[PDB]
């Protein structure tokens, strides 16, 4: 079914029944990241938010927090516990890849707030 | 906590700012989560006053006034010693005539 | 505290001067005004 | 905090100091803190 | 031999040679780069005012000053074929004192600049007392009187050094 | 109000003699040019001070082993600019320079130490000391 | 007339071209005089009396900071 997800993928998303079908039976199969690039790519078409969630996530090949899977079903809007699990992820990447530049480069966070700084007004420079 | 609304806010943040010149080798996701986290952790003195996106539209808006590309900002303070030292050594007044 | 703050190019290609940034912010402070409303960008920028 | 930290700084400062007082002498690191004491007067 | 070139010279031969060095710098002056470090002279005038420690401003044209005179020398000397500018091409930090001690700007104006200026004085009222006339002359001092004088006198210090442009040279009949 | 004119008398002296001293070496009012020249000199003293420092480690950097320039690099970087900037951390500092020195051993371990077991132990060990991709529980099922 | 421990001082010290910059590394640059002796006794006695001489006779010579004959400067390098 990764090879019809993909070329449904080429052709118009988010708006078909073959394609709906196929993503039902994908879902249903639980594919690991055929499923989630599936997602990613008929959800482009219609929004952007979860469709660029789902490929942020996959970016990391994050296997938990399958609540995607049932999410991206008829993704007219987001659950809950599907913001909330996004959130997480987000907090989680950020803290990493701020923690893992200034390992890297212990003046990075002195060069950032260096760089937004210089121009503002004196309320700001206080702080 | 609406989420749309932040992908929104960040959507707006990359389509108007390049912001791959703050953070080099990775994706417009995570440098807009980073950034997002050391404003959160220098400036939350004025997020209990002004809207976090406000700010951050603000700081982004003012830093790539100053120029699109990579900039190099070092912050002196003139009433110390070794601040000062270092002020009227780098500066030169030949790179401030050519705007460099 | 006040503190001086040098910026320099890495490139070399010139900044732009104070006119340039009162001209630069407004674009992209309407820019942002069009997307959400109810903001004090104004305020905050003088 | 803001007293191991403090001294985590003055050991890294004291590792650069051996550093430098190793391949100098005592001559010139007295003349060299003179000329810093006076330009700070 | 620059600082006492008059008493070497004629008084036409003086002329002469003075008035293509000063022909000369008025012709550098006019450059992008010298009135841009006359415009961040003035600009600062205010931070610089309250400390001896100087600015980059200050050390932009303070900079143009051993150069300057090393200019003024040549323009002056250029007639002479005994003269080697090799030894001016670099020079070490008391050379370059020494040189700076023979520099004039010959675009500023030539007169005294001595001026008076008349700061409102505040008059005593008879319904207040001694002590609270005094706190009233205290914080009329150190809110209205101290910064008018400390303006009074940074501008005096720094009109001594910024230039007359061109137009006012012309304007006043000092040039061409 | 005579009193006045005196007190404002010495007021005006004090002020023209703090902006004589405060701006001197703008205008050439003093003969020879001389308190601009002093300026000018406290400049260049100031320049000659930094460029000191930096040819000290030129030197420093020529003398030590090619192992240990990057060391000296990163401490010379935390004498300069490091410490005086409160968002450096040193506890990051010093484990960038942990960092550095398992990989200086590392590269010791490369000089044909000609352990057989040794050498894998070691390896296993840095590798999951700097926190690469290999796992802790891979060397304790090696071992 | 210099020697390959001062030249390698020299060498590492750049962006000076003033003469008095280079005087400012004058006990750095005086770090070339390396005397290699022994610790035996008698030439720890040969030591104490040439450091005894040298002191006396830099006495007498009694030159400043700035004029410095015998320590090599820019000119060499
Ligand atoms: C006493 C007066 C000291 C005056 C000089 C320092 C302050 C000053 O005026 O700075 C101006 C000026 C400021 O310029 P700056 O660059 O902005 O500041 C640089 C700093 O001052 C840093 O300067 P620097 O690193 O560039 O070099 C100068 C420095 C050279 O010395 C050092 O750098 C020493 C650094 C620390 C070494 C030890 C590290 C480990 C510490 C472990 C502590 C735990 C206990 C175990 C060890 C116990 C040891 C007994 O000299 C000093 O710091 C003077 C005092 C030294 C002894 C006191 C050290 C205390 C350390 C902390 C102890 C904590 C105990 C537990 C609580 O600095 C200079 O001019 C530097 C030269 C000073 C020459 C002094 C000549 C003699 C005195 C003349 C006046 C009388
Ligand atoms: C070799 C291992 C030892 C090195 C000693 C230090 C060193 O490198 O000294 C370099 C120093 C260079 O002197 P310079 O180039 O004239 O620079 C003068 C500056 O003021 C720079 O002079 P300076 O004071 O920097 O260096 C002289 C050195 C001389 O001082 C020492 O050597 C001190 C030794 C003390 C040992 C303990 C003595 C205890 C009993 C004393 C009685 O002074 C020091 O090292 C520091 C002062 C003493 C500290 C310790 C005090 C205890 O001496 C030499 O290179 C050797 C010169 C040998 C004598 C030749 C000429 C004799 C006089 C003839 C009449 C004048 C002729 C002028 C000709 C002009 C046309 C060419």
């Amino acid at each position: 079914y990764f090879h019809s997800d993909a070329q449904i993928i080429c052709k118009p998303h988010y708006c078909i029944y073959f394609q709906d079908k196929q993503i039902t039976c994908v879902k249903m199969d639980h594919s690991i990241h055929p499923q989630i690039i599936g997602k990613d790519s008929d959800g482009i078409c219609i929004f952007q938010k979860v469709e660029k969630q789902d490929f942020y996530l996959k970016y990391r090949n994050l296997q938990l927090c399958a609540d995607q899977k049932h999410c991206y079903d008829t993704s007219q809007q987001t659950c809950m516990p599907l913001s909330a699990s996004y959130p997480a992820v987000k907090m989680g990447g950020t803290c990493g890849n701020y923690n893992e530049p200034i390992s890297i480069s212990c003046f990075y966070e002195g060069n950032v707030c260096l760089l937004e700084n210089p121009r503002v007004c004196i309320r700001i420079f206080f702080n | 906590i609406n989420f749309k609304t932040k992908y929104r806010f960040y959507k707006f943040i990359s389509t108007n700012f390049n912001l791959q010149t703050i953070i080099k080798n990775c994706n417009d996701k995570i440098i807009f989560s980073t950034l997002l986290y050391i404003v959160n952790l220098n400036y939350s003195f004025f997020y209990k006053t002004i809207k976090n996106t406000d700010l951050i539209v603000y700081l982004l808006a003012n830093k790539f006034s100053i120029l699109n590309d990579n900039i190099i900002v070092s912050k002196f303070n003139i009433s110390k010693f070794n601040d000062y030292i270092k002020y009227i050594n780098n500066t030169n007044s030949i790179d401030t005539y050519l705007e460099n | 505290f006040f503190t001086d703050f040098v910026s320099l190019i890495v490139l070399g290609i010139k900044v732009i001067k104070r006119s340039n940034f009162i001209v630069y912010n407004p674009n992209h402070n309407l820019l942002t005004y069009c997307f959400n409303m109810l903001i004090f960008f104004k305020v905050n920028g003088i | 905090h803001l007293y191991t930290t403090e001294l985590l700084i003055e050991l890294i400062l004291f590792k650069y100091k051996l550093i430098i007082l190793k391949f100098s002498s005592i001559k010139y690191i007295l003349n060299f803190n003179v000329r810093k004491f006076i330009l700070f007067n | 031999k620059f600082r006492y070139r008059l008493a070497n010279e004629t008084s036409e031969t003086f002329q002469r040679r003075n008035n293509r060095m000063v022909e000369r710098q008025i012709k550098r002056f006019q450059q992008p780069q010298y009135k841009h470090a006359f415009e961040q002279l003035q600009k600062n005038i205010a931070i610089s005012s309250n400390s001896g420690n100087a600015l980059h401003s200050e050390y932009g044209y303070l900079e143009l000053l051993s150069n300057e005179s090393v200019q003024l020398y040549k323009d002056y000397y250029e007639s002479d074929a005994e003269e080697d500018f090799k030894v001016f091409e670099n020079l070490s930090s008391k050379e370059k004192l020494v040189m700076i001690a023979n520099f004039e700007n010959n675009l500023l104006p030539k007169y005294d600049r001595s001026e008076v200026h008349l700061i409102p004085k505040r008059q005593w009222e008879p319904a207040f007392g001694v002590w609270e006339n005094f706190l009233y002359d205290i914080t009329e001092y150190a809110s209205f009187i101290a910064p008018r004088g400390k303006e009074i006198a940074a501008d005096y210090q720094i009109q001594s050094a910024i230039p007359l442009t061109k137009e006012e040279l012309i304007e006043a009949g000092l040039y061409k | 109000m005579a009193i006045r004119n005196f007190v404002f008398k010495i007021s005006n002296q004090i002020q023209n003699l703090a902006a004589k001293r405060s701006l001197a070496y703008l205008n050439q009012i003093d003969s020879q040019s001389v308190p601009s020249r002093a300026t000018i000199n406290m400049k260049d003293q100031v320049t000659q001070m930094q460029r000191e420092i930096d040819n000290m480690a030129n030197v420093i950097r020529a003398q030590i082993p090619d192992e240990d320039r990057a060391e000296f690099e990163i401490l010379k970087k935390y004498y300069v600019t490091g410490q005086h900037d409160s968002l450096v951390d040193p506890q990051d500092v010093l484990l960038q320079l942990d960092r550095i020195q398992v990989l200086k051993n590392l590269k010791m371990i490369e000089l044909n130490e000609e352990a057989y077991d040794p050498e894998l132990v070691r390896l296993e060990k840095l590798k999951a000391r700097v926190l690469l991709e290999e796992e802790g529980a891979l060397l304790e099922y090696a071992h | 007339q210099t020697n390959k421990e001062w030249w390698n001082l020299a060498k590492n010290i750049q962006d000076v071209k003033c003469q008095q910059e280079l005087n400012r590394y004058n006990d750095l640059l005086s770090q070339a005089y390396t005397l290699s002796l022994d610790n035996t006794i008698r030439n720890l006695v040969f030591k104490a009396k040439f450091y005894s001489w040298l002191f006396v006779i830099n006495w007498f010579k009694a030159f400043p900071d700035d004029f410095h004959p015998f320590i090599p400067g820019l000119e060499m390098k």
